[PDB]
């Protein structure tokens, strides 16, 4: 959707032919965020409604200051799905063994 | 701990001596252990090969990475070989850590 802002007047229609990129970091080459509690993931409640939480990263620092072995990452350096509506994405994953919780 | 890879089953030593060859005898019968024998030592060559498996880099880091790199600038002799007396010399301790990956 876009949004048209005049005279403080705001207004959203539908754009059609745009798109959104997707992908799957299948091969671990990001830094992985996740595992670190952050907020932003699906509600427990189906109806609520729900914003996704912006990606950033961290490396090696000195105080404020980058080292030698500071890495920058683009994402847009990977390969990802474009789709518009009308289009759709999906994967499938399998688990490694790993133990039982024990929830006893 | 002084690092390198720890086996079970390691490359197993090898042993090597020279055979005693011994001077002559006396000529009638003592039990005595021979005691005197001809003096020798050996010379040759040995040749080791070994086959390594490497692991590649998979990175997706942006920008370039730390390399080993030779000195740019001029100097009196050239690192990592010989002297005008014939001396070689490893100038440095070179590790086998430039490259990075994440956590």
């Amino acid at each position: 959707k876009e949004v048209t802002q005049n005279e403080g007047t705001k207004t959203i229609a539908n754009n059609l032919t745009s798109t959104i990129q997707v992908f799957t970091d299948s091969e671990y080459q990001l830094p992985y965020v996740l595992g670190s509690a952050h907020q932003g993931c699906l509600p427990p409640f189906p109806a609520d409604v729900f914003m996704i939480p912006q990606y950033g990263y961290l490396t090696l620092n000195n105080g404020s200051q980058a080292v030698g072995r500071s890495s920058f990452y683009c994402l847009e350096y990977f390969p990802s799905q474009m789709l518009r509506t009308g289009n759709n994405f999906q994967f499938t994953y399998t688990f490694e063994d790993v133990p039982f919780h024990s929830s006893y | 701990l002084m690092g390198g890879f720890g086996l079970k089953h390691p490359p197993p030593q090898i042993l090597i001596k020279n055979t005693p060859v011994p001077a002559d005898p006396p000529t009638t019968f003592n039990q005595s252990k021979l005691n005197s024998f001809i003096t020798q030592y050996s010379t040759g060559q040995v040749s080791v090969e070994i086959e390594w498996e490497l692991q590649k880099e998979n990175s997706k880091r942006w920008n370039p990475e730390i390399q080993y790199t030779s000195n740019y600038y001029k100097s009196t002799s050239v690192d990592f070989a010989v002297n005008t007396e014939g001396v070689y010399s490893e100038p440095r301790p070179i590790g086998t850590r430039y490259l990075t990956r994440n956590l």
